[PDB]
């Protein structure tokens, strides 16, 4: 009964303008299926459709439960609706994947790549995915991706699709208050509408009131990604919790929300993909002919302006100001990160984590053996002219000593830390009387050596 | 080995066929 | 043809990938009772891919499930070679 | 794989043969 008085919902009553065609409005429902204010004077009322989702067919059958939220919602009423009626932590991470409306296909072991690389570093942060909600594009391999792993939802996968309320077909099929509605995975291949992705957990449809058109959600989804950013971790060091930006493919527009992403405060890293095609080929491109950063030639510079206009079918002048918001995603070329196959986006997504997070190296490297990640600690905690605080790298090999890390004690040994400076007879006592670890049969036998000593 | 190889072999069948596309749009125009 | 008479075709020609590219059509009307009449012949005809497969697409066993309905699949003929008969009857004449 | 490798070889040493014909032939004529 919270999520009624709680949250709105809105609904088209307009004066039915015609423009195009007689039956549809400007909300471009049907004229005789009706029952912001500028042009469709909406009403707001409360809510309707919210509770669980039952899938049948598509796969396994999975409850994916959903709440209908108007579009000019404050996030701080939404974050309780995450966290006390829906009974899910604070994430570890969030990862917010973008890409294109249209559906595409990539290469094979790409989508294997993809696949396997998503999902482990889901599973290696507990991290929640942030899609666009419909079985479209990038998200028709989110959920595919899915397919691959399944299994460990009780580790909170936590795959929350924020999607429109008006392009999701069968609407009305989906009105409920806190009731279980079957849905289906039928896609009707004559109807513009498109269903959710099946194998999702949360829900956000957000009704701007229209139906059949896009950006009822661009604006709730970044308030709401900038507000669990300000959330503080559950290290209470003085970070919030990391929000990285996935990106495949995706069109022109995509490369405005880039620079949204990295002119903000606090800068959100961006992770790309390579041979999909499209705006995330042209932003590779750019990334490794690009010297010192926005320093581009001339001779690239129109090699860039003329796969614009093919790929992307463009003009002259709006392939050059495409060109000049690329440039202007160039000046921050360091919080960019390319993966390239040929391995996975494990290694990508970590990385990005890694140089989003701008905390401290012993603080990276305790988040490294938190991972049990060995690679990423390598490439990215020991760079070139990191600072190393006296007695940190010893606390470190403690700690690796004490977790049971072995290719981490390779690592400290391989990047200094003698091992004679290293000992005391103290640190060998606090290493020798530890918990974390494997089971230890030292206790019952120093047990019976201090009983049959005396 | 021949996972990679496998997948390799069907970009340059592809980018193939592209060759014979864009070599018959050259000889078609001269 | 009825799509209920395409899946029993199906079963006739054992081959379980034809149904799922093509009987189960976005959009194909399905008969009250038809789905459980195909599992029942997919269960009686020892077809486990097809049993997976209405599994997949619907078809719950909670409410599959009826006491005739697992007694007529319990006196069913075709299939593999059943044993149940000779071990029933030699139950029946030691109960009395 | 090395099944399906082997066919697609002798379909792609073939479109070379093909590619050889039509450079030489665009080489021709100018």
């Amino acid at each position: 009964s919270w999520i009624e008085r709680a949250f709105y919902k809105r609904e088209c009553v307009h004066i039915i303008p015609s423009t195009k065609d007689p039956h549809r409005c400007c909300c471009g429902r049907l004229i005789g299926q009706h029952v912001w204010s500028i042009s469709k004077h909406t009403q707001l009322s409360p809510t309707d459709a919210f509770g669980t989702i039952e899938f049948q067919g598509g796969g396994h059958s999975n409850k994916a439960m959903y709440v209908r939220v108007s579009f000019d919602t404050k996030p701080d009423l939404l974050l309780h609706l995450m966290t006390k009626e829906w009974q899910l932590e604070l994430p570890k991470l969030l990862i917010s994947v973008h890409g294109g409306l249209q559906n595409f296909e990539l290469q094979p072991k790409l989508k294997q790549v993809f696949g396997k690389g998503l999902i482990k570093a889901a599973m290696t942060t507990g991290a929640w995915i942030f899609t666009g909600g419909v079985n479209t594009g990038v998200i028709r391999h989110v959920g595919d991706a899915l397919k691959d792993h399944a299994s460990k939802s009780r580790g909170k996968i936590c795959t929350i699709g924020i999607a429109p309320w008006g392009i999701v077909e069968n609407q009305e099929d989906l009105i409920g208050r806190d009731v279980v509605r079957p849905y289906q995975t039928m896609s009707n291949p004559m109807s513009k509408l498109t269903v959710l992705n099946s194998m999702h957990s949360h829900f956000i449809l957000a009704d701007n009131g229209t139906t059949g058109k896009y950006g009822a959600e661009v604006k709730l989804r970044r308030q709401l990604e900038k507000h669990i950013s300000l959330q503080k971790i559950n290290t209470r060091i003085g970070q919030g919790v990391p929000v990285v930006a996935l990106i495949v493919e995706g069109g022109p527009n995509v490369i405005s929300i880039v620079l949204e992403y990295l002119r903000d405060t606090p800068p959100v890293p961006v992770v790309v993909c390579d041979g999909s095609g499209r705006a995330s080929d042209i932003l590779a491109f750019g990334h490794k002919y690009s010297e010192e950063g926005g320093l581009i030639n001339e001779s690239l510079r129109d090699q860039l302006l003329v796969t614009i206009q093919k790929t992307f079918t463009y003009t002259r002048t709006q392939a050059q100001h495409l060109f000049i918001i690329l440039m202007e995603c160039m000046k921050k070329k360091e919080l960019i990160t390319v993966f390239r196959m040929g391995q996975d986006i494990d290694l990508a997504i970590l990385t990005a984590l890694l140089k989003g997070a701008n905390a401290s190296a012993p603080d990276q490297l305790s988040l490294a053996l938190a991972w049990n990640r060995v690679d990423i600690a390598r490439s990215q905690i020991f760079i070139y002219g990191q600072q190393w605080p006296v007695g940190s790298l010893e606390q470190a090999m403690l700690d690796a000593l004490v977790l049971d890390r072995v290719d981490f004690v390779k690592l400290l040994i391989e990047n200094g830390v003698s091992m004679h400076r290293f000992l005391t007879i103290s640190r060998l006592e606090e290493l020798y009387n530890t918990r974390h670890g494997p089971s230890n049969t030292l206790y019952h036998l120093v047990r019976d050596v201090k009983k049959r000593e005396y | 080995r021949v996972e990679n190889m496998s997948m390799r072999l069907e970009e340059v069948n592809e980018r193939e066929h592209s060759m014979k596309a864009s070599l018959q749009t050259v000889d078609i125009r001269l």
